[PDB]
């Protein structure tokens, strides 16, 4: 891949789009979660969506739990929660760690 | 002379392993079996002379 | 010039070969320490970030543009150990002008030496076999597997031409502190080369299997001034 | 030939079901392997005189 | 069960055959070893009472039941037979009874170097026998000759599989993979059996050549009638570097699958590893005087010699440095194959700096015959392919045995032989370039001080190979009770991040290769229909 | 907006090769600057106490 | 999980120890008489005879290694 | 942008400890023969 | 072909080889060789009694193996196009084999005679030893193997020519040309003034001719049986690989004849 960021974006809000079941979510969810980048707001927002439609609740969660685990700080994260929050309140899924309180 | 047919019909419809196929093969495999067993326990038995040091009579 | 307990590094040099041979080998451990520290924290710092990572970035396979680097930097890190090698190896082959010849002939056993220059006021050539002194004849304070009957013995701030070659199997004149090393064969005729830079003794030992006393089979070079040297060749 | 298939069939040695204890067949394989070179240094010291 | 087994054709039983005669002559040569590092403890007779000559024939029998009866017929014999039909796709090897007299000259060849130790003496000549001790002069009776029909025996087996797996991955891969898609063991068993096939002539003929002068009165190396004992070190060591570099590549395939599958990522870059490979086969028959460095050479010789030993540091470290960037970003499950392999990655490339420490003829000198490079072979011998056999053991034994092993125990073995075989082999260094010769039943009291630490850890050596004895005998015998307790590690691939535990389910194995998709204990007929590969 | 965070594995090989040289580095400068050339400081201080002990 | 590094610890320090124990006793097993260089006094006038002989200057000569 | 803390902080705080770990497994890994010479009577201690 | 009869066959072009017993029985008699001939190397057996017998169940065994190969491939017809490319890779390999272990014999040579010795004399061949020369019978053995090239390559091509006649005499006149050079190899070795115990000279000599006569006493065997299979209609005109790994064998044999001819009776004299 010679792949700018937005060609990234471009193509995962359409491969996100295509899945029709839990297996080609998730599988679609873990191979853009294995590159060098975060991805963008709007290519969670569509997994998000995308979870909605094949109707599983705890991959909107490992959603957020794998974006805490791929940016860089903590203030990077909380940039995500601040304007993923319309879309996350929306549908209604809790952070892991609101879910479960150590 | 030519019997390649009549020893291939004979091979394929056989039941036998394929070293006994032939009707010739008690001839080689049953003198086969007496040299092989004395040509295979014949040097162990000289293995503990050999172990000791002692040499065959040759004077 | 003696193996000593629990020692880790080599027998103090007296020759310009083995203070040569020091000299390289510790201008290698520089680079092969480098390197060692490169892949042992490479290796330390993977299995400890990464055991816990639950992402694997499995896409990565090519890496084009450092795959020729980690080519080219082993190529020129091996340029830079052996520029001084190919300099240490024709240095130390040349054997000119030497005031000294010795012949060093291994028998089964014992080494047999032979001063063969006619420098005498007798004229004829010297030689004499060594054996290791056994166990139970070794009076107190000898050195035990090292110490021999007879020595051979050498001046010093001389060039000396060891000729070496065996009677029966493949033997070894080794020395260590001199770093000499030849392979006595029974066929030919090796020579190498020493300048003795200090006084002394030095031990060393056939380091070729030659049978059932290959244990039993040492080298003792007395090293001293050329008077000395001459009253005892005087001798023998 | 066909030959049978399982989990204990690969091996030309009885694991289950035997009239010994299978540990027997298990370290006698092995400690015959780790006695050889012992039965070299008995006899080839019998043969020099030590024993 | 005679036909099975005596009169055998399939290549996953004769692979069996391979693995057990291959760890019964492993415990036979840890045992010798044992001996030998037994009577190294201390200065003065210890254990043999006095008799050099049994030490001399207790270390032939310890290198030669090690390298022609461990490692090659675990290695190639039973990992190439049984992986190498299974991950091209063969329902078998082509020529299956060469296949199987390749197996069982092997035990014939054991029997005539057992009583090689029993006749006269024994061979103490080293494994590398050379004449003039080696001749009848200085080793009169059948000693010699049965070791050499030892070694021809093994050469025959290793000939025989040699030309069987280079037809066999020629001719009967599978309907997809072309020969850029192999896996990476499929390369090594490729490139080992093109060495052996080009290496194991010369020293068949210099053995022959040997056996001739000891007992046909001719004179090849025979210097009272015009022979000389450096044609043999030629003939030799022209066999002797490809043959350790045999002992080496399969291990490096057993590293690049194991590496892998544990970091949960492919190797980077492939073909430069098969390249690699490939390149240090090449490179092997061009390096084989670094073992002659003392006997007199030119300088010009000696010159190039240092130069081709030293390039060949090149593919290697590629090889290195390509399985630390395939372990670079992955999710690491430390199980033992991994461990193994991560101890190899150390291990490994120590013994090389020692290696090229040991190239430079200039200072080879200081080291030839020496417990350096003792030092240098033992790392890379028993650290790398031991290792890498040890990795292999554990990567395919429950998938092709159906039994899995005691997981801790496992590691116990593992922390217990990586701390033993350490406190073996590294000080040997120390006494090597302190001045320590080789094949020395007893020493100069000097060098006792590490030669007592390095026994000591040959007992925990020892002891971490009799706990595999019993960790063989756990998965013999409870091997269907681990998958059910978690004694065992059932699936060597966790599920990804956002995989479902039940998402997990459906596709359990995620392999690159065919083995880890049959059927436990693989079927007799695997590959009714050919497997196809886009 | 949230700006584009890419490339962590390329910066964190290129810290982690540049740290590795330099450990290698310091261990390597240890060896020769204090072991090697103590040893030859040591030797060279006798062959020069040498060469005035024979005047 | 949940305790199996203590176990896998515990068994390698006790496979140390079980091997340190063995070791010691088939070296109980060894020659009853080392030899009579590997003492104190012999090893004294070894380094007599090296201090002598002005053997290994920058380095040491000291050969004295057992009680 | 470039949101957050620095990299060279957020590398440094996990760097900076397993050069340490490193350092000790390193000096555990190659100096444990120190650890037998130092209760060693050639030490004459 | 339908479904249910293609499903009465193996869907893969390889030979799945029926349990044998002959590699255990050729291991056993490799085996009792090298327990016999080391011991009758150093007396502990009074007679050659048990190493001829080795031998001969040796040779026994090896062609009931060959007998058995030749059932596989005329009487059960197992021999299908990937198997005739494997056995032909496989010989191919096998024959590089033997010209290495040859070169490894002439590293021998050459290490000998590059620059020999001081007990010989400085000199190669060595004083006192009477080579032979290279004119009058190895000439003929030249002749003869360049010939009996030019016969077997006839008798191949006739016999994928249709022709019976003029292959079967082919064959018959290429064994009988290999049995005349293996007669006179026997008399150059009893009309030969040197033996091989007269120095390394002779050791090299016969060591490099002599491992070339028993490939050739070999390929004798392997004309004959050739002869023996295309009399017997064994042999077809489009398949008949045992016959082509013998072309392949007589011509190595005459190129490595080639070479020990001008380095050994040429350069070396
Ligand atoms: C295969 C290579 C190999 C291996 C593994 C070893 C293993 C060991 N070796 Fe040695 N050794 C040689 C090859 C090897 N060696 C060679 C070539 C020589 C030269 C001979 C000569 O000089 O002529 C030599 C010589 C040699 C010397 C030098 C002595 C001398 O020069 O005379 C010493 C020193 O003590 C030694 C000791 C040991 C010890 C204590 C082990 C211990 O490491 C043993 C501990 C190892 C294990 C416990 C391995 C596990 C055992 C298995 C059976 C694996 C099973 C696993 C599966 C089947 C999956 N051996
Ligand atoms: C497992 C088999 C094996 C392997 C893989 C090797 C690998 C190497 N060996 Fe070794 N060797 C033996 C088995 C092996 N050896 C045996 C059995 C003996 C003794 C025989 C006897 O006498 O009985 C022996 C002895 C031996 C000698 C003979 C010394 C003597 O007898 O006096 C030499 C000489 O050059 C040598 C060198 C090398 C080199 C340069 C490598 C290289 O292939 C190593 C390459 C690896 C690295 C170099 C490390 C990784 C690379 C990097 C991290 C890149 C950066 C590093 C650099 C740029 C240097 N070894
Ligand atoms: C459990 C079993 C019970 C303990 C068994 C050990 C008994 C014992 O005291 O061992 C003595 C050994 C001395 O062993 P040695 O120095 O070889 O002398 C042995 C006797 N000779 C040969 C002279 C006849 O002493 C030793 O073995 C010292 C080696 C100990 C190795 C570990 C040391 C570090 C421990 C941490
Ligand atoms: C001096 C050399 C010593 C080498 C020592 C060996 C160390 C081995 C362990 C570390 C290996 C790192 C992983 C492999 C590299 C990789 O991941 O390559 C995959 C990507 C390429 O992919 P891209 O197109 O997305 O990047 C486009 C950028 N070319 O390159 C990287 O990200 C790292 C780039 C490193 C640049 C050179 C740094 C040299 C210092
Ligand atoms: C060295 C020993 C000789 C090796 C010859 C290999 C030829 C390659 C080949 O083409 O082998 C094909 C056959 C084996 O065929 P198979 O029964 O395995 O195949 C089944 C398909 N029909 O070779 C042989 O009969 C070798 C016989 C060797 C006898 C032992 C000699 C020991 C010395
Ligand atoms: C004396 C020798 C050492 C004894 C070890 C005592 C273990 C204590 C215990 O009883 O340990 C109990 C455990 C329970 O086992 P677990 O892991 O299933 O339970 C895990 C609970 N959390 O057993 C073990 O893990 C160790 C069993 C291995 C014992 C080794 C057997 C001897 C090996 C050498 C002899 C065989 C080879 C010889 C032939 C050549
Ligand atoms: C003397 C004693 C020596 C140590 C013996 C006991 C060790 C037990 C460890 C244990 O049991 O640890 C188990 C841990 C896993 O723990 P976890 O994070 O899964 O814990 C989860 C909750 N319990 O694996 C580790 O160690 C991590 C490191 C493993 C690395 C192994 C590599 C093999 C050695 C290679 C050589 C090193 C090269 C690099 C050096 C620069
Ligand atoms: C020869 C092989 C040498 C033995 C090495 C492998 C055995 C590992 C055993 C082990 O690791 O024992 C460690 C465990 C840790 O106890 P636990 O927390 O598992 O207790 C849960 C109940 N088992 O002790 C035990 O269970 C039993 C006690 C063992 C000690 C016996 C010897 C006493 C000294
Ligand atoms: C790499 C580093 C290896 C760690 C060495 C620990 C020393 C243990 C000790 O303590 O060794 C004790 C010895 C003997 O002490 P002494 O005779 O000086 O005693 C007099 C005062 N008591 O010290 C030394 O002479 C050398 C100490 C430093 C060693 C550095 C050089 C090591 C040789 C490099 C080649 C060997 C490695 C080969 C490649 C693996
Ligand atoms: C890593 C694990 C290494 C285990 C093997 C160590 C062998 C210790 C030894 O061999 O101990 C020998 C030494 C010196 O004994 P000596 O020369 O005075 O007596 C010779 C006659 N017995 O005694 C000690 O140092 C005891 C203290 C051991 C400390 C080990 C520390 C390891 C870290
Ligand atoms: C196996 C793979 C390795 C092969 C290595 C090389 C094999 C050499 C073949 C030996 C043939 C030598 C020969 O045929 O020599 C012929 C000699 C006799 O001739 P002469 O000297 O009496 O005749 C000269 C009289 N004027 O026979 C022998 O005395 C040795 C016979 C046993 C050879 C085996
Ligand atoms: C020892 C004496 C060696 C004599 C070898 C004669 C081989 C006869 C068997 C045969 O010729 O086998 C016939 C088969 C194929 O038969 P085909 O397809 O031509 O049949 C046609 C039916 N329509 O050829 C083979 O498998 C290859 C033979 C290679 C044998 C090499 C043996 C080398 C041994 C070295 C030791
Ligand atoms: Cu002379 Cu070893
Ligand atoms: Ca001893
Ligand atoms: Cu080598
Ligand atoms: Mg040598």
């Amino acid at each position: 891949d010679e792949e700018t960021f937005e060609e990234f974006t471009a193509r995962y809000e359409k491969e996100f789009d295509e899945a029709y079941d839990l297996f080609e979510v998730q599988r679609v969810l873990n191979n853009c979660f294995s590159y060098d980048l975060v991805p963008a707001p709007a290519v969670i927002e569509k997994a998000l969506r995308a979870a909605r439609r094949v109707n599983d609740l705890p991959t909107a969660i490992r959603v957020f739990e794998a974006l805490k685990y791929k940016v860089e700080n903590e203030d990077q994260y909380k940039a995500y929660l601040d304007e993923l929050k319309d879309v996350r309140q929306e549908l209604g899924v809790p952070l892991k760690e609101e879910l479960f309180p150590s | 002379a030519n019997k390649v047919i009549q020893l291939q019909k004979i091979f394929q419809s056989s039941t036998k392993p394929l070293w006994w196929r032939h009707p010739r093969s008690a001839l080689y495999l049953y003198p086969f079996y007496a040299i092989f067993a004395v040509a295979v326990v014949t040097p162990l038995l000289y293995i503990p002379n050999a172990i000791r040091g002692i040499k065959a009579k040759k004077a | 010039d003696v193996p000593t307990p629990y020692a880790c590094y080599f027998q103090d040099s007296a020759t310009p070969n083995q203070e040569g041979i020091l000299e390289l080998h510790d201008n290698i451990m520089f680079y092969l320490l480098v390197i060692l520290g490169l892949v042992s924290w490479m290796l330390y710092t993977i299995v400890m970030t990464y055991s816990k990572n639950p992402i694997a970035y499995k896409y990565i396979k090519h890496g084009q543009t450092i795959e020729v680097i980690w080519t080219i930097f082993p190529a020129v890190i091996l340029l830079i150990i052996a520029f001084p090698s190919f300099i240490l190896l024709y240095l130390c082959d040349e054997v000119i002008s030497p005031a000294m010849t010795i012949k060093a002939i291994g028998y089964q056993w014992y080494w047999k030496y032979e001063y063969s220059d006619f420098i005498n006021d007798s004229g004829e050539t010297v030689e004499f076999e060594s054996y290791v002194i056994p166990d139970e004849l070794l009076e107190e304070g000898q050195l035990r597997l090292l110490d021999t009957d007879t020595s051979m013995v050498v001046p010093v701030d001389t060039h000396i031409r060891f000729v070496v070659t065996a009677a029966d199997v493949i033997h070894d004149f080794a020395i260590p502190s001199l770093g000499i090393k030849v392979d006595a064969t029974p066929g030919r005729l090796n020579q190498v080369s020493a300048l003795i830079q200090r006084e002394g003794v030095f031990y060393g030992a056939c380091s070729e299997l030659c049978g059932t006393g290959h244990a039993n089979m040492p080298i003792k070079i007395e090293a001293v001034s050329l008077p000395k040297f001459l009253e005892w060749l005087n001798e023998q | 030939v066909h030959f049978k298939d399982g989990v204990y069939e690969n091996i030309p040695f009885k694991v289950k079901g035997r009239k010994t204890p299978y540990a027997l067949s298990h370290f006698g394989f092995f400690a015959i392997g780790f006695a050889v070179p012992f039965v070299a240094c008995y006899v080839q010291l019998k043969k020099s005189g030590a024993f | 069960m005679v036909q099975r087994w005596l009169y055998s054709t399939n290549a996953k039983d004769i692979a069996v055959l391979y693995f057990m005669l291959a760890i019964f002559s492993g415990m036979a040569g840890t045992a010798m070893s044992l001996i030998i590092r037994l009577e190294l403890a201390a200065p003065g007779s210890q254990y043999l009472h006095g008799n050099s000559q049994l030490f001399n024939v207790l270390v032939v029998g310890h290198a030669v039941l090690m390298i022609f009866f461990l490692v090659m017929p675990a290695l190639i014999g039973g990992f190439g037979n049984y992986l190498l039909p299974l991950m091209i796709g063969a329902t078998d090897t082509a020529f299956p009874r060469i296949n199987n007299i390749a197996f069982w000259v092997l035990p014939m060849g054991l029997v005539c170097l057992v009583t090689s130790t029993l006749v006269e003496s024994g061979a103490g000549t080293g494994w590398t026998v050379y004449p003039p001790l080696s001749s009848i002069q200085a080793h009169s009776g059948p000693s010699v000759d049965l070791a050499i029909f030892a070694l021809h025996l093994t050469s025959i087996s290793s000939l025989l599989g040699a030309i069987n797996f280079i037809v066999t991955t020629l001719n009967m891969r599978t309907n997809g993979m072309t020969m850029h898609k192999l896996p990476l063991f499929v390369w090594s068993i490729f490139i080992t059996a093109f060495l052996l096939l080009l290496s194991l002539p010369v020293l068949s003929a210099g053995i022959t050549m040997l056996l001739l002068d000891r007992n046909f009165n001719t004179s090849f190396f025979e210097v009272s009638g015009g022979g000389d004992p450096i044609l043999y070190e030629h003939l030799f060591w022209f066999f002797g570097h490809p043959e350790v570099y045999i002992l080496i590549i399969p291990g490096f395939g057993i590293i690049s699958h194991v590496v892998s599958t544990y970091s949960k990522k492919p190797v980077f870059g492939e073909i430069s590893m098969v390249y690699a490979m490939a390149s240090i086969g090449l490179l092997g028959f061009l390096v084989w005087s670094h073992h002659m460095y003392i006997v007199g050479l030119d300088a010009d010789t000696r010159a190039y010699f240092t130069s081709a030993t030293m390039i060949i540091a090149i593919p290697t470290g590629i090889k290195i440095f390509s399985w630390l960037a395939t372990i670079h970003g992955g999710s690491i499950r430390l199980a033992t194959p991994m461990l193994y392999a991560i101890a190899f990655l150390f291990l490994f490339t120590m013994g090389g700096l020692t290696g090229v420490a040991l190239a430079n003829a200039s200072l080879d000198v200081a080291f030839h015959d020496t417990y350096y490079v003792v030092g240098h072979f033992h790392y890379v011998l028993s650290m790398g392919a031991i290792f890498s056999l040890f990795a292999g053991y554990y990567y395919w034994s429950p998938q092709i045995l159906g039994l899995n092993y005691n997981e801790k125990l496992a590691q116990i073995q593992f922390w217990l032989i990586f701390i033993g075989a350490n406190v073996i082999f590294f000080p040997m260094h120390f006494l090597g370039i302190n001045g320590m010769p080789r094949r020395i039943p007893d020493y100069p009291d000097a060098f006792a001080g590490w030669n007592y630490v390095a026994s000591i850890g040959s007992f925990i050596a020892t002891l971490s190979l009799f706990l595999f004895i019993y960790i063989l005998y756990d998965q013999l015998v409870n091997g269907l009770n681990n998958k059910v307790n978690n004694k065992s590690v059932i699936y060597n691939k966790a599920p990804d991040f956002v995989e479902s535990n039940t998402i997990f389910n459906l596709n359990t194995v995620k392999s690159s290769s065919i083995e880890f998709l049959l059927t436990s204990p693989p079927a007799v007929h695997s590959f009714n229909t050919p497997a196809v590969q886009s | 907006t949230i700006a584009p965070i890419t490339g962590t594995i390329k910066r964190r090989v290129i810290m982690d090769i540049v740290l590795g040289f330099s450990l290698g580095g310091v261990m390597a400068s240890y060896w020769w600057w204090g072991f090697h050339m103590d040893k030859i400081n040591k030797r060279e201080k006798f062959y020069a106490e040498l060469a005035e002990r024979k005047k | 999980g949940k305790g199996d590094v203590a176990f896998i610890t515990k068994g390698v320090f006790l496979g140390l120890g079980i091997s340190f124990g063995l070791f010691g006793l088939v070296r109980l097993l060894a020659n009853p008489e080392t030899p009579k260089t590997m003492n104190r006094e012999w090893q004294l006038k070894s380094d007599e005879y090296l201090k002598s002989k002005n053997a290994n200057p920058w380095g040491g000569y000291s050969q004295v290694q057992s009680k | 942008g470039r949101i957050g803390e620095s990299w060279v902080i957020t590398e440094g705080r996990r760097l900076i400890p397993e050069i340490f770990q490193w350092s000790a497994v390193l000096s555990v890994c190659l100096g444990w023969p120190g650890a037998v010479y130092f209760f060693s009577k050639a030490r004459k201690a | 072909m339908t479904h249910l009869e293609r499903s009465r066959h193996q869907q893969h072009p390889f030979h799945m080889v029926m349990p044998s017993p002959w590699p255990i029985v050729v291991s056993f008699a490799l085996l009792s060789l090298a327990l016999s001939t080391a011991l009758t190397m150093h007396g502990y057996i009074g007679n050659m009694n048990m190493v001829y017998l080795a031998l001969f169940v040796l040779l026994t065994s090896s062609i009931l193996w060959f007998r058995d190969i030749v059932a596989e491939a005329t009487y059960l017809g197992d021999h299908t196009m990937a198997v005739r490319k494997g056995i032909n890779l496989g010989f191919l390999m096998f024959v590089l084999s033997e010209v290495l272990i040859f070169a490894g014999l002439f590293w021998a040579y050459f290490h000998s005679a590059m620059s020999p010795d001081v007990t010989l004399g400085a000199c190669w061949p060595p004083v006192g030893i009477e080579a032979v020369q290279p004119t009058e019978l190895p000439l003929l053995n030249t002749i003869i193997l360049l010939s009996s090239g030019a016969t077997v390559t006839y008798s191949h091509h006739a016999l994928i020519a249709g022709n019976r006649n003029k292959a079967l005499s082919g064959l018959l006149i290429t064994f009988w040309l290999i049995v005349i050079f293996v007669t006179c190899q026997y008399i150059e070795y009893t009309n030969a003034a040197f033996t091989i115990s007269d120095g390394v000279y002779g050791s090299v000599f016969y060591a490099g001719t002599g491992l070339h006569f028993l490939h050739m006493v070999m390929l004798a065997a392997m004309l004959g049986v050739n002869y023996w299979r295309m009399r017997n209609y064994h042999l077809t005109a489009g398949h008949h690989v045992g016959y082509e790994t013998t072309i392949i064998y007589t011509h190595v044999l005459d190129v490595i004849w080639l070479f020990l001819y001008v380095v050994f009776y040429w350069w070396g004299v």
